[PDB]
């Protein structure tokens, strides 16, 4: 508010006016940025009274009305992660809308499957939604419907441990909190060069003008100017090489909404290791996590196996699976999971002579 | 449109100024003047100096109003060289010599930088680069006596004239003659000690008047003696310029739960900005807080459809500026909804606004979207029995304008 | 005899209330585990400035005298504790060449159980006396621990200082030296604690 | 003119680092444009979302103006009807699940 | 390793800094960059002697 230097700050014509229109850019950037993430539900889906989800407990991730009608978990993450003409201006979306489109993904997510990406959310069970999800990884259904109470126990102790985790480090949200430092860190920063010389007889804009002549003080003032206005070029070109960074960010968990969230990525590492079932969206501050839930094989034995068997010599080869050996008898199963079927004409298919095949092994094969 | 410079405006929100709440008024406040320089005996002692035995005063660590000196009438002329006698208040010093001394009507002239005549020459010099003051007034009331006061004396002569504040009160003989006197008068041999001897009844130029000169220096040792300071009274909730011990600022002051240790007298945030201090004269510890400021955007549908507009104070409370408060800023011109509908122009904080039904500018609380319970159980599904097929259309920027500057015929050419 | 400083010395390096807030300043200091001349009262270097210690129960010291000659040529300061004041006196002094105390001038002012502590500075015309008292449990050494000095005047006085001594059971004498410190204010604005950033690599850190 | 050239040299170093952050930008944009070229011209995405919304069938793409415009044609499900449903059918004691 | 120009530069405040701080976020991003793509493998797998 110094009316002597707000009239030589006019020799430097339109540079003042385009560092508000960069940080501009820059503040309209996260509000879609955020609407891309968020946004990808067409309508607030609601989840059931009652929750008869085959075994399958959410509870700690989906909505508690007794909190922003937070999940347990997103209440974790909203407590871990914590005016020299500078303002902060709010979000368009608020955290309790944040948190009603992850309430509606979620719910939607659950009570439908994948199908609410695609079109009109279609319900289905959750046990037969994990049934798909199964055959999605090349596992067949019936190893869902056969251990459901294993698969259901074994998901809501990985989920308990998502309480645990989140109670006792900061390791894992060390990536939202850094972007909240480096933003604090920059405008201390800022307000920091308000105090520096540049060379000028002092950094008080007022001790200048009340010690010195006219022309003299006029001289000192422009080199707090040239300082002052490098020190605010300085803060929005390291802002825009950030909101570049934030941008590639906020665009893979865009995708990872779309790909993860409302599918079930075929992309190895893509939804967490392991052969991906589905994810989860929790909201955070700056922020989205994901749950993902994957299909790790755990306890592999050894056998003995061939590419082909040779029968009536016709070369015989599976229409899926492995053939195997557990040293005396041979059978198929599928790849992903020991399960072993006879050798029968329709568990397999003929092509040629046992002559061309390198290692083919003769065997009976059963015709129904 | 001249923030666009344009005539035609497109739907949006628009930056067009910076908001901020101006001082109301000016306070300062300094601690109670006190420590007053002994100028209390200087201008009313009953006993003053002979000329050739003037009598120093010297003034540190105190203030003084020197105004006084020529805003009473006590004082029959004031004088000042260096500095201006409006001027005295507002300066500090490292010492101050105040000179005093009983001269005749006549004599009053000499008194002033490098001058030559009775008394700069034999009794009371002045450098020719002398910084300072003089009063001098008639003491006729004062110093003189019936049957002649003789207790007053100048030096008529001297061996060599005096150099600046030289003090020479010896009883020396002066020489004219080839012949030294050897302390003794004789052939062009003088004692040149000379009486007064003031009469009430004597003509102006023969009547005793008082001098007093007030000799200033700044050192390398600081500055001791200083003018009076003012002090306003104290104004809390408004806005204001303000000083408090010549720390500068502007704000609003509020009171405070902020204990200061005795010694203590600003507090300072974690960028060292000023965010409190202890009032000089009633101990409080005031919090400051900005004077109010934010930016103003203006709300429009495309001039293609109307010329009405709102606008937003960004952060402001409405307090300070239908007008609505939002959580964004206040916000003037719009109509509150209790609908509400997609999103149009963004305000912020869940607040959006469009042009509606006598149609004008409204703002509502976004909408999400439609809620939707999915009929989900245990055992239902449900399959679509019919498709269609949807165009989508993407567009995605692939390639800038190609650009070139020469760089010297740009900067010079 | 010498004996280690410990962590002793901090005083308030400024008027100003910082709370719950860790602030770094370049100052004249005493360092670190400085080593600190010790005696049970000679003429001593008065360097860049002192940080002096008695521990007492019987309040034998009595005062100080600072300047170049302390003594008739040239202008020099004086500090006496006249029991019922503290008394300053800045004058060319014809007082004793080996002095002791028991039962012109341009200035003046008029104001083991125990660690008295005190630091004495002159810049820019200015001399600063800063103090502390507390309790303590030992005699052998400074008590390791830590406590802020807090400033008793600051005096326009102008004068050149290069050397001073004790008037008066035993007392403690080390230099301040211009050094980086971290200082640790608490909600109340207290300084309670510090890290002297030139001791060692932790404290670079 | 020294301060004529501080001054211009700063502007033209001001617009080249704000032209070298766009083109940053717009390279993110052309190199996800080759990448719908690649995998929703030249194929049929598996990806959720990357290809329009609704499962991918193809797509074709336009030129435009510093650009590009994708078509993006899907199959979106239409009315559907609720039915009861079960994981398993018994028939001789042994359990069926359908292929 | 001139004193006095180090004293002049002074009077700039953060600025040297913070360019000393972009370079050292450049550094270590550099090794992460590394990480990413090479130490997707928990262990350090040999093909058999045949
Ligand atoms: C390989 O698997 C077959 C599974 O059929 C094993 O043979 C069976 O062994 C059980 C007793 O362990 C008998 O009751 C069955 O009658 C056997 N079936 C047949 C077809 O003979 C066989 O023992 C396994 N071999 C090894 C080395 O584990
Ligand atoms: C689900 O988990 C919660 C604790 O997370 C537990 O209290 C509850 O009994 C569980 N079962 C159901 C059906 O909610
Ligand atoms: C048998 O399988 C285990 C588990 O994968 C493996 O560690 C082991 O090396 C195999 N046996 C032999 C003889 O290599
Ligand atoms: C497999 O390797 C063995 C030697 O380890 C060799 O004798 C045999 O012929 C090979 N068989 C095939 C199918 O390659
Ligand atoms: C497989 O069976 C055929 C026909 O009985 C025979 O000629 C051939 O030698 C057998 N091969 C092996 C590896 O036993
Ligand atoms: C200043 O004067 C007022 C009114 O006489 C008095 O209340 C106040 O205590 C004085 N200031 C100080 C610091 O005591
Ligand atoms: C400031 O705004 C709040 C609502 O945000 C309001 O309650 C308050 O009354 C306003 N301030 C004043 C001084 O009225
Ligand atoms: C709008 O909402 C407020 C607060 O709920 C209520 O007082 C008012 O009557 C409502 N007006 C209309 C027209 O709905
Ligand atoms: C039957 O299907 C329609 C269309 O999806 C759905 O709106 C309705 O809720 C379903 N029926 C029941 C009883 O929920
Ligand atoms: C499917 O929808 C089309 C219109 O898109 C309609 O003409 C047709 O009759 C519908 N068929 C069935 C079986 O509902
Ligand atoms: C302290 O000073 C004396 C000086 O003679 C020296 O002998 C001693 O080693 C010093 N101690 C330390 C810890 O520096
Ligand atoms: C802070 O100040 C208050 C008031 O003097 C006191 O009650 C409180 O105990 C102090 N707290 C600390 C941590 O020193």
């Amino acid at each position: 508010d110094s009316t002597e230097c707000s009239n030589l700050l006019l020799q430097y014509g339109s540079f003042c006016t385009q560092l508000n229109r960069a940080l501009t850019g820059i503040a309209v950037e996260q509000d879609k940025n955020t609407q891309e993430v968020f946004a990808q539900v067409k309508q607030i889906y609601k989840t059931p009274p009652i929750k008869d989800f085959g075994g399958f407990n959410f509870s700690q991730i989906l909505p508690d009305p007794s909190k922003s009608k937070r999940s347990f978990i997103e209440d974790l993450l909203f407590n871990k992660v914590t005016f020299n003409g500078l303002t902060v201006l709010p979000p368009l979306l608020t955290d309790e809308m944040i948190a009603q489109y992850t309430s509606a993904l979620l719910a939607g997510t659950i009570t439908s499957g994948w199908t609410f990406g695609a079109g009109a959310a279609l319900q289905i069970p959750f046990a037969m939604q994990m049934a798909y999800r199964f055959n999605g990884i090349g596992v067949t259904q019936n190893v869902l419907y056969e251990n459901q109470k294993l698969i259901a126990n074994q998901f809501n102790s990985a989920i308990g441990k998502i309480q645990d985790s989140l109670s006792s480090t900061a390791s894992a949200l060390g990536k939202l909190q850094d972007v909240v430092n480096q933003n604090a860190q920059a405008l201390n920063t800022l307000v920091k060069q308000l105090s520096s010389n540049f060379g000028a007889i002092s950094s008080v804009l007022n001790d200048i003008l009340s010690r010195l002549d006219k022309v003299e003080a006029e001289v000192q003032i422009d080199r707090l100017i040239t300082g002052r206005l490098q020190s605010l070029q300085t803060y929005v070109t390291q802002q825009l090489i950030r909101a570049a960074e934030i941008r590639a960010s906020a665009n893979l968990a865009a995708t990872k909404m779309s790909e993860c969230v409302l599918g079930q990525s075929k992309r190895v590492d893509f939804c967490g290791k392991g052969y991906h079932l589905m994810s989860f969206p929790q909201s955070a501050p700056h922020g989205v996590v994901f749950l993902h839930v994957t299909y790790v094989p755990a306890q592999e034995k050894n056998f003995t196996t061939a590419p082909a068997i040779c029968h009536d010599g016709k070369a015989h080869f599976p229409r899926e699976g492995v053939f195997v050996s557990n040293g005396t008898h041979w059978f198929v199963t599928q790849r992903n999971f020991y399960e072993p079927q006879i050798i029968t004409t329709d568990n397999t298919f003929v092509s040629g002579n046992c002559d061309v095949v390198i290692g083919i092994v003769n065997n009976t094969v059963y015709d129904p | 449109k001249c923030t666009l410079k344009s005539f035609t405006v497109e739907k949006g929100i628009y930056q067009t100024s910076n908001f901020r709440v101006q001082p109301t008024e000016s306070i300062v406040r300094f601690p109670n003047i006190t420590n007053l320089c002994p100028f209390g005996e200087v201008f009313n002692a009953t006993r003053f100096a002979s000329v050739y035995a003037w009598n120093r005063k010297r003034i540190s660590n105190c203030v003084a109003d020197y105004s006084v000196l020529y805003n009473s009438a006590s004082f029959s002329t004031f004088k000042c060289y260096g500095v201006s006698p409006t001027k005295l208040n507002d300066l500090c010093f490292t010492n101050v010599y105040a000179d005093s001394f009983v001269i005749r009507g006549d004599e009053v002239r000499q008194i002033a930088p490098g001058q030559t005549g009775k008394i700069a020459d034999y009794n009371y010099k002045l450098p020719d680069d002398f910084t300072g003051c003089v009063i001098a007034w008639n003491s006729n009331n004062l110093d003189s006596k019936v049957g002649g006061n003789y207790n007053y004396l100048f030096r008529l002569f001297r061996k060599s004239n005096l150099k600046p504040f030289e003090r020479d009160i010896s009883t020396e003989i002066y020489q004219a003659g080839s012949t030294p006197c050897n302390g003794v008068e004789g052939f062009n041999c003088y004692f040149p000690l000379q009486s007064y001897g003031f009469q009430p009844t004597n003509g102006v130029g023969y009547q005793p008047y008082r001098v007093v000169v007030l000799s200033f220096e700044l050192l390398h040792a600081p500055a001791t003696v200083c003018g009076p300071k003012k002090s306003t009274n104290l104004v809390k909730n408004k806005c204001v310029n303000f000083n408090f011990n010549g720390l500068t600022g502007t704000g609003v002051l509020t009171e405070s739960n902020k204990k200061f240790l005795p010694f203590q007298q600003f507090g300072r945030d974690i960028a060292d900005t000023t965010d409190a201090v202890r009032d000089p004269q009633t101990l409080e510890i005031l919090d400051i807080t900005p004077c109010s400021f934010g930016g103003v955007s203006v709300i429009t549908p495309g001039t293609n459809t109307s010329n009405q507009v709102a606008v937003l104070y960004q952060g402001v409370n409405c307090t300070e500026v239908n007008v609505f408060q939002t959580r964004a800023g206040c916000l003037i011109g719009a109509e509150h909804v209790n609908n509400s509908y997609e999103c149009d122009i963004p305000i912020g904080a869940g607040i959006c606004a469009s042009y509606q039904t006598s149609q004008s500018v409204i703002a509502y609380t976004m909408s999400l979207g439609a809620e939707n319970s999915v009929a989900y159980s245990n055992n239902s599904i449900a399959i679509p029995t019919n498709f269609t097929i949807s165009v989508t259309t993407e567009i995605l920027p692939v390639s800038m304008t190609k650009t070139s500057v020469d760089c010297t015929m740009y900067i010079c050419g | 005899a010498y004996t280690n400083s410990f962590t002793r010395g901090v005083y308030y390096p400024d008027k100003v209330f910082r709370s719950s807030v860790l602030h770094s300043t370049q100052d004249l200091f005493l360092p670190f585990f400085s080593n600190v001349t010790w005696f049970h009262n000679p003429v001593l270097p008065f360097n860049d400035g002192v940080y002096f210690a008695s521990t007492e129960k019987s309040n034998i010291i009595r005062g100080w005298i600072f300047g170049t000659t302390l003594d008739s040529k040239t202008q020099s300061l004086l500090i006496v504790n006249n029991a019922t004041n503290v008394v300053i006196k800045v004058c060319e002094f014809q007082f004793c060449n080996d002095p002791f105390l028991g039962v012109n001038c341009t200035f003046e002012y008029v104001s083991f159980k125990n660690l008295r502590e005190f630091v004495f500075k002159n810049i820019d015309g200015y001399f600063k006396i800063y103090s502390k008292h507390t309790p303590i449990n030992l005699v052998r050494d400074l008590p390791q621990g830590f406590s802020a000095l807090e400033p008793l005047v600051d005096l326009p006085i102008g004068i050149n200082i290069t050397r001073f001594q004790t008037l008066l059971a035993a007392y403690y004498v080390g230099y301040l030296q211009p050094r980086t410190f971290l200082l640790k204010y608490n909600e109340n604005g207290t300084i309670t604690d510090a890290v002297d950033c030139a001791l060692d690599p932790l404290s670079e850190t």
